[PDB]
RNA sequence: CCUCAUUGGAUCAGGACAUCCCAAUGGUGUAGAAGCUAUUAAUGGUUCGUUUGCAACGAUUAAAGUCCUACGUGAUCUG
RNA sequence: UUACAAAUAAGCGCUCUCAACUUAAUUUAUGAAUAAAAUCUAAAUAAAAUAUAUACGUACACCCUCUAACCUAGAGAAGGUUA
């Protein structure tokens, strides 16, 4: 409140920078989030007319992971429009030659099937890893939960969270282990 | 630099003089063709990164030209590299080790018999064409009954995708 | 190696592994034996 | 009591694989050489004539595949 | 060689044509479930192995004066050339 008429409208409808870390994080479930504030529906302004979407960055595309077998099962289709032009692409073989595809594309079947998916995209940016320019960092707001929670490896595990879990059953000295 | 295996180094341009026989030891003939180097300097050079290829590039010229109808860029670009203006660019793949400062000429003693070479040039122009010149089709027989149709091509395609495929061979500037 | 519907071991030094996403029944000694899913 | 009426060719071919040749393999009553059977693979190729009105042959080839596209295709042509 | 009884165009003349990161059938090596001095593994692993293909290359890359003339460039426009 308090604020003239031009800062006040200037505010509302500015446009804001958001991080995502896509490190072990299911390519799809990175969408969901990316697809939601590209279109601007996380704010209570939204309308379809308004133009008030956001700009999303994720970075460590390259690390994305698939469950299942969706690496080997999962194809990409495309045509160059040509006589023989068909190609069918299996996820692996993708992510292999660009390592940020597989994340735009998913992204890109979420949004409205309209002309401003097109614009929608260029407020996308992806990073296959950590590294981002400069510029970029100067512009970021705020950072977002990973909507995966990654499960922990053996040697990450401390010392003493070993001890605490119980031991169910002891092997037998006669055991060569 | 020394060569280290996996240089590429840079090129030349060169005119076109003719053709003429020629013979070896064996009394083969063959038929090869005269390449004159021609006012051949190089004039720029980029590094790896701004080329935003794995390699570098060097960009050659040949064959000065004259200076009165060119446009004032070309001009300001040669003087400021200190040459007569070239009737042609072209870049070469060039790697670290075999870079060339600008403004140094080349010659045909750049190559040494033995050697195989690459040679990339626009081709004879043939203007607008049929469908028989261009790409060999066969055509229609002269008689028989055939009305106005000898060098025509046959079916576009099949009628059951309603369209003409795109890269379809058809007349046009050969 | 037959490609067939049903899998049946034929005498005794036959075995059975599942390999590279079937199932192969496999003889050392009469290579006749050997059939795949 | 009898019955009976779209399809070739030319040009250019797109595609399926249930593979004719080329390529990688399992089995054999596979010594070698010839073969037989099955898996995998759609890669490029897959001839010229004679009598023919549907076949009938000749000489070749690594092979002279089987099908779908409204006889694929007559505002391209032809019997 | 055949034409234009032209400085050109043709073939019946001449030259040049290559790399495979990524697999399938199949075959090996190490080794658990499964006491083996077993087992190629929709166990964790290491390799070899059709046709495909574009990761990887070559080609292209210039922002461009134009009265006009000329051009191995061209239907027009475009493009090249101009002590
Ligand atoms: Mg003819
Ligand atoms: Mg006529
Ligand atoms: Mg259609
Ligand atoms: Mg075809
Ligand atoms: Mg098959
Ligand atoms: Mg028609
Ligand atoms: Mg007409
Ligand atoms: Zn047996």
């Amino acid at each position: 409140s308090s604020f003239s008429r031009a800062p006040q409208q200037w505010a509302t409808f500015a446009r804001m920078w958001y991080l995502l870390d896509g490190k072990m994080q299911p390519p799809g479930k990175l969408a969901v989030i990316a697809s939601n504030k590209l279109q601007g529906l996380n704010k209570p302004v939204y309308h379809q007319l308004s133009d008030c979407g956001d700009h999303v960055v994720i970075i460590n595309t390259r690390h994305i992971a698939f469950s299942g077998n969706k690496w080997e099962q999962k194809v990409y289709s495309s045509h160059t429009g040509y006589p023989g032009g068909f190609r069918q692409v299996t996820a692996a073989q993708l992510h292999r030659k660009d390592p940020v595809a597989i994340v735009k594309l998913a992204i890109y079947g979420m949004l409205p099937k309209n002309l401003h998916r097109r614009t929608m995209m260029q407020r996308l940016h992806l990073f296959p890893d950590e590294d981002i320019p400069e510029d970029i960092l100067k512009n970021l707001v705020e950072e977002l939960p990973q909507p995966r929670r990654v499960p922990k490896r053996l040697d990450e595990y401390t010392q003493e969270e070993i001890e605490a879990f119980p031991r169910v059953w002891t092997p037998p000295d006669d055991f060569r282990m | 630099h020394p060569w280290e295996p996996g240089s590429f180094r840079v090129g030349l341009i060169a005119l076109k003089l003719g053709m003429m026989p020629l013979w070896t030891k064996d009394g083969q003939k063959h038929a090869v063709t005269l390449l004159q180097v021609q006012d051949c300097h190089v004039l720029k050079y980029t590094p790896k990164e701004d080329h935003n290829g794995k390699i570098a590039a060097l960009t050659v010229g040949g064959k000065t030209v004259s200076r009165f109808y060119k446009p004032d860029s070309r001009l300001e670009f040669y003087r400021d590299l200190g040459l007569p203006p070239k009737q042609i660019h072209k870049i070469f793949h060039v790697t670290d080790n075999a870079v060339i400062k600008p403004g140094t000429p080349l010659y045909a003693a750049h190559f040494r018999p033995g050697q195989y070479v690459d040679v990339t040039a626009k081709t004879i122009g043939k203007g607008f064409q049929g469908v028989m010149k261009r790409w060999g089709f066969k055509g229609q027989p002269a008689s028989h009954g055939q009305t106005k149709t000898h060098r025509r091509p046959g079916a576009i395609s099949t009628g059951d995708i309603a369209r003409v495929w795109p890269g379809t061979k058809m007349p046009g500037r050969m | 190696f037959k490609t067939k519907g049903v899998i049946k071991k034929r005498c005794k030094d036959c075995y059975k592994v599942k390999r590279r996403g079937r199932w192969f029944i496999l003889c050392k000694t009469n290579p006749k034996h050997k059939q795949r899913q």
